[PDB]
């Protein structure tokens, strides 16, 4: 961050001052020797020791000190605040402070600011991650170094061992053909075997036959050609999701042998030291006998007019979830002049009847217009306090809380969903509290004491069968009444045969009855284990307790497949927030997860960086990844490489965008170009894993192909190519859209949801074809968008060639595949339609115009900016139907002029119909996930009643004959005959 | 009186959502309900939703035969019966934990006469103006929150730099803290000696020194007077957003109240869509 001519100040030890003067990309031995050779001159000299005694120091941007141990490093990557060098003997360790600036690079914030937070819990928190960090190491130091290997270079093996029979019958006599290349040679020579083999055969199987017909223990593996994909654990090879994908689309698999002991050689070896700070009366809650008193004293800044606005109040209450344990209290004293309430609220619920995860959720509101019957009330803002602490005691004495403010949108005066915690920033809404003393520490009795007080207090052929299975059926968010909560707690016993309905049962319990919360952990304590994706929704918000969040974790380790965690793991990160605490069982799991999985460490590492920006959870994804990049071996330095090239790319944009937006485009393609060609940058962007996949690699940028597009947003469409040897078999280059400026956190969500409805249609039994290509989220408001290729959008179409006839789109199809090809082009056209008027349709996905919409060669097409992924850019639960327009009636028909009146058409429609129905059937499991990705912040979901319009499209209400007349009628007034 | 018409009774809603039954119970007192068409929309269900303890509780009424009832054996002729009973007495009975009544039932016939002007010119005009003033005071508000979060942005970069500029200025004097400790030993023993040039020197060089304090001290001044400012017009943008939410809120509410009476009046939903803002406004 300079470039001009640079005279830096030195901070001699003596107490010397000189000003050298250097080139910005001078390294910091040159500059110490150069030092150390001006300083002979000056006074003082004696004194001044040799060079290998000292190191440098200097503050960064980022207002820390840095000793800078590390001298390779050039000046301009130092960032420093000042143009100025001090130096002093060393202190500290050589790895350790350079393990920390890598960590801290990677991260974005400095490691020592966790060190200057004295919480205990985030001390506790630092402390204890260590033992999952070894844990992991010495799992990954088992077999060495087959282990490391596999830890790298993790087997993609879908969870299916077995194929959909739409499929397998595309396998001749289940054979799958596949050609093996051989490079072992001189030269790169390049020699292809073709093997035509069954489906289940191992790689050992694929390598002893590979051999023979090379006509010659295994020193040799397969490696998918043109990506860093490896066939290491002996499965079945239609397993893996590379080879099945071929089998999909009919196309030609391509393997190659890689000796053993070259890649073993190739893996560096990883080590990982413990850091420095890890060598650095009671009485139960039940013996009390009073209700919960809280007292309110002042909130020492408001930033409220006092015309507009005469009396502000506090309002409060007991959570747990969303449901109060008791009605909430509200004060009201003083005007907003002089806000001081000073009063002792009390709430009409016992203390030993305090659930283990209740809370405090406050807010300063305004109430304006007293004048008229009608009172308003304003939040002006939010605080939420957790009334036990991480050491199982009721909180004791004074508190103070900095208040956050209130989310856009969020009318409701108190916000339970918020994190629990205060404002780190003290320019904010103050609010000192009070707690009752009770003469000694207020502990939750353990598991002792709730198992003596449990079982101690205590259609229809014996109970009424179909009602429990009829709610278990249901899904989760659907209205529970009063009766189904009282049958359901009274049949709890014989619930445990139905272990599908532990969610309703939780629902059933009322949380502030100790006798009653005490039998429901006895229940679940001796609960039968459940299916993953259902364990999944006993980790949302609706769910706090302690005891339920574990069994869902116990039930994810038991039950969860990698690539299942892998298409999860945007919620299973989204829902850390909803923890109350900082170490706990789910970040355990999802730990030891994320350092035995290299493909889940660089997702984990990159959603957790994704969300850095928002101050409310900053801090616990900033240990989190402390902790992550500390024990993730030797790819923190691909993640900062990958830092190093998105902050290149960040600053680019940023000033491309908002410096020269006036700036017309062929200057600002000059000076992209020239910036580009500018040598940092160059050596930064060159040579990274790609974000989007770890697997691929990026390659030497095209700075001819590299260009902004013609969108509003400015996007940078970056070329870069494959370094791979065999480059050819797959794509000779990467093509990728830069994103800065637009949300693509909803895309993210709408890609995750489509790619699980074509998994859960195939595994069906149908033949949808979809396109949920890479979106990555990077911060705030950037992204990556993966490009496809050989598409175009129907306004691309209908300008090339010269070009309003709809048979456009029908004419370039038919242009580009000819004879056989045709019928297998529009049959994909027919598939893909089918998938995208039902996805879209459930969904409620926007306005799709001519250019959000491309067609590729081989006839499919898909759907580029989801934008809204629900119909809440109008309202929430007639709603917005799916479009299918008239060029795509006319290709479907095949060009006849009367579309409704060919066969085709009814099978679409019959496609539709299946899809539609396995959707709902389906709707549970996307019910949970839309319901876990509730403190994202997106603007769209924010508290249930957005969700609910996914039930409002699925028709969860009526019944399956009622929902599919309801779909049809939808599909027909949709397209009017048109 | 006991037995009246279903649709004539204040608490009977007819169909509206699950959703809008708790914004209508939203922050409203022990005792309030309303009576609304089932979402299964089989007949007979009639979910009834009281608010006790903070909840809004569902309980659902079995019909059969002719009669209706919480639970069996059904013992009431209607749910305006019904209803009226259970205003009259609590619930107490029929669940020992629901110790309340149905005190305040929700009224559809308030905002009937709330609303004035009724006429379809008047009541469309009125949307007009309303909808032009809700949409003027959004892209109000949009635009405040957008200066409140860049300003939220400078003042934190500008805390980071002061600091940075503390962090600069401690070093800077442990720096000449240690010169003069050395100096000190250093001018006395060259004034023992007799020699000036090297005294000059090292005057020069705790002067450069000196000015180079005093550049940043001021700097780190001005970054703070600019910080305080900043704070200041952070306070003032938050102090007009806390103004304008309230506004907002109302004209939403009287324009979806307008909505709602045009609606109610036969009037073509088409007309509807087109008069209000054929635009991306909520309501």
């Amino acid at each position: 961050l300079m470039p001009p001519r640079i005279l830096v100040e030195c901070l001699l030890p003596n107490g010397m001052i000189v000003t050298l003067e250097c080139l910005r990309e001078a390294t910091l031995i040159t500059i110490k020797h150069e030092l150390f050779k001006e300083a002979r001159k000056y006074p003082l000299h004696q004194l001044l020791q040799d060079e290998s005694s000292y190191i440098f120091v200097s503050v960064t941007q980022e207002a820390e000190r840095e000793e800078f141990f590390d001298e390779t490093r050039r000046l301009c990557d130092l960032r420093l605040f000042q143009p100025f060098l001090k130096v002093i003997e060393p202190v500290g360790n050589r790895e350790e402070k350079i393990l920390n600036r890598e960590i801290g690079f990677a991260i974005g914030m400095p490691v020592c600011e966790f060190d200057m937070v004295k919480d205990p819990e985030v001390q506790d928190f630092r402390r204890n991650i260590l033992n999952v960090c070894k844990e992991a190491v010495d799992l990954r130091d088992l077999n060495s170094p087959h282990s490391r290997a596999m830890y790298v270079y993790p087997p993609n093996v879908e969870s299916s061992p077995e194929l959909p029979k739409h499929i397998y019958n595309k396998l001749d006599k289940g054979q799958i053909i596949v050609v093996i290349w051989v490079i072992v040679s001189p030269n790169n020579d390049k020699q292809k075997y073709t093997l035509k083999i069954n489906h289940d055969c191992v790689p050992e199987q694929v390598i002893a036959e590979a051999i023979r017909k090379k006509t010659r223990q295994g020193k040799y593996i397969l490696k998918v050609c043109g990506c860093d994909e490896y066939f290491l654990e002996k499965y079945p090879l239609s397993q893996y999701k590379y080879i099945r994908s071929c089998i999909m689309l009919g196309r030609m698999p391509n393997l190659m042998l890689m000796a053993k002991e070259s890649l073993y050689s190739q893996l560096p070896m990883d080590c990982f030291t413990m850091p420095s700070y890890s060598r650095r009366s009671t009485k139960s809650l039940w013996v009390i006998n009073s209700a919960l008193r809280i007292k309110i004293l002042c909130a020492t800044y408001v930033n409220v007019n006092i015309r507009d606005i005469d009396k502000i109040y506090v309002r409060t209450g007991i959570y747990h979830g969303g449901e109060p344990l008791c009605d909430n209290v509200n004060t009201q004293r003083v005007p907003c002049s002089n806000p001081r309430w000073n009063e002792w609220l009390n709430y009409d619920i016992y203390i030993p009847d305090l659930p283990r995860a209740a809370r405090l959720c406050l807010s300063i509101c305004s109430v304006k217009g007293r004048k008229g019957a009608k009172e308003e009330h304003c939040p002006l803002a939010w605080g939420n306090i957790n009334l036990f602490d991480y050491t199982d005691t009721l909180v004791s004495g004074k508190m103070a809380l900095n208040l956050w403010p209130v989310p856009h949108g969020l009318e409701d005066l108190l916000n339970p969903i918020g994190v629990t915690g205060s404002n780190p920033n003290k320019e904010t809404p103050c609010l000192e509290l009070e707690f009752d003393w009770f003469s000694s520490v207020v502990k939750f009795p353990d598991m002792s004491v709730i198992e003596e007080h449990a079982n101690w207090s205590v259609e229809l052929r014996e109970n009424d069968k179909e009602q429990l299975k009829a709610i278990s059926t249901r899904d989760p968010l659907s209205e529970i009444t009063e009766q189904e909560k009282d049958f359901l707690w009274s049949h709890r016993h014989y619930c445990v045969t139905i272990p599908e309905i532990l969610p309703k049962l939780l629902l059933s319990v009322k949380w502030n009855s100790r006798d009653e919360v005490a039998q429901m952990y006895c229940l679940v304590k001796d609960w039968p284990p459940i299916k993953p994706e259902q364990a999944m929704e006993l980790l949302d918000c609706n769910y706090p307790d302690p005891m339920v969040r574990g069994f869902a974790v116990r039930c994810l380790e038991k039950y969860l497949t990698d690539d299942k965690l892998s298409q999860y793991l945007i919620q299973l990160v989204q829902v850390l927030k909803y923890e109350q605490y900082l170490d706990n069982l789910l970040v355990r799991f999802l730990l030891k997860k994320a350092l035995t999985n290299q493909r889940i460490g660089h997702f984990f590492f990159w959603h957790l960086k994704s969300e850095m920006h928002n101050k409310t959870v900053s801090q616990r994804f900033g240990l989190l990844l402390e902790s992550y990049c500390r024990a993730c071996g030797m790819y923190l330095k691909h993640l900062n490489r990958q830092v190093e090239a998105m902050e290149k790319l960040i600053n680019l944009t940023d000033i491309l965008k908002q410096e020269k937006k006036d700036e017309t485009q062929k200057v600002q393609m000059k000076f992209l170009v020239e910036q580009m060609r500018r040598p940092d940058f160059m050596d930064a962007l060159q040579g990274f894993l790609s974000p989007l996949n770890p697997a691929h690699q990026l390659g030497n940028l095209r700075l001819e192909e590299c260009r902004i597009m013609s969108s509003a947003k400015r996007p940078l469409w970056l070329n870069w190519e494959n370094p791979d040897i065999m480059s050819e078999l797959l794509f000779q280059n990467n093509e990728i859209i830069f994103k800065n400026g637009d949300d693509l956190r909803q895309d993210m969500l709408t890609l995750q949801i489509i790619r699980i409805m074509e998994n859960i249609w195939q595994n069906q039994g149908l033949d949808l074809r979809m396109l949920p290509y890479g979106c990555l989220s990077i911060g705030d408001c950037v992204g990556l968008i993966e490009v496809v290729r050989n598409s175009h959008t129907i306004m691309q179409i209908q300008c090339k060639g010269g070009g309003f006839n709809s048979h456009t789109l029908h004419q370039w199809l038919k242009d580009k595949n000819k004879g056989e090809i045709y019928d297998a082009a529009i049959d994909l056209f027919t598939r893909s339609c089918a998938g995208y008027c039902v996805a879209t349709f459930i969904l409620g996905i926007g306005d799709r115009h001519n250019s959000n919409i491309m067609v590729k060669d081989d006839g499919q097409l898909f759907h580029i900016d989801f934008g809204h992924f629900l119909d809440h850019k109008k309202k929430k639960f007639e709603r917005v139907p799916f479009v299918l327009t008239q060029d795509f009636l006319i290709v479907i028909s095949k060009g006849a002029q009367e579309c409704t009146k060919t066969r085709e058409f009814e099978r679409f429609q019959e496609m539709c119909y299946k899809a539609y129905l396995a959707i709902r059937q389906h709707a549970n499991l996307f019910i949970n996930l839309f319901s876990m990705m509730l403190g994202s912040g997106m603007p769209e979901l924010q508290s249930f009643d957005d969700i609910a319009y996914i039930r409002k499209t699925l028709a969860l209400d009526k019944t399956e004959q009622e929902a599919l007349e309801y779909f049809m009628k939808q599909m027909n007034d949709a397209r009017h005959g048109g | 009186n006991n037995n009246m018409s279903l649709q004539d009774a204040e608490w009977y809603w007819g169909d509206i959502s699950r959703e809008e039954v708790n914004e209508k119970l939203r922050d409203t007192a022990d005792g309030t309900f309303l009576v609304r068409d089932a979402s299964t929309k089989m007949h007979g269900d009639y979910t009834l939703t009281l608010r006790k303890g903070g909840n809004n509780k569902l309980i659902k009424i079995f019909h059969r035969d002719g009669k209706y009832g919480f639970s069996d054996p059904l013992t009431f002729s209607s749910v305006v019966e019904l209803i009226n009973h259970y205003r009259n007495e609590s619930l107490a009975q029929y669940n020992p934990k629901l110790d309340v009544k149905l005190l305040y039932p929700v009224s559809k016939y308030q905002q009937d006469q709330v609303v004035k002007e009724d006429n379809i010119e008047a009541v469309g005009k009125k949307l007009h103006e309303y909808n032009t003033q809700f949409q003027e005071k959004s892209r109000e508000y949009d635009r405040l929150y957008e200066e409140y979060t860049r300003t939220s942005q400078e003042i934190q970069m500008k805390r980071t730099a002061i600091e940075a500029f503390n962090e600069t200025i401690k070093i800077f004097e442990e720096q000449c803290q240690t010169q003069e400790r050395y100096s000190k030993e250093y001018i006395e023993k060259f004034k023992r000696e007799g020699n000036e040039k090297e005294i000059q020197r090292i005057m020069h060089n705790y002067d450069k020194l000196k000015s180079r304090i005093s550049e940043i001290i001021d700097s780190r001044r001005r970054l703070e007077e600019d910080l305080k400012k900043q704070a200041a017009e952070y306070r003032e943008i938050d102090k007009r957003m806390n103004s304008i939410k309230p506004d907002l809120i109302q004209l939403r509410k009287t324009r979806d109240q307008y909505l709602m009476w045009l609606t109610q009046k036969g009037v073509r939903q088409k007309k509807l869509n087109e008069w209000l803002g054929n635009e991306n406004t909520e309501d």
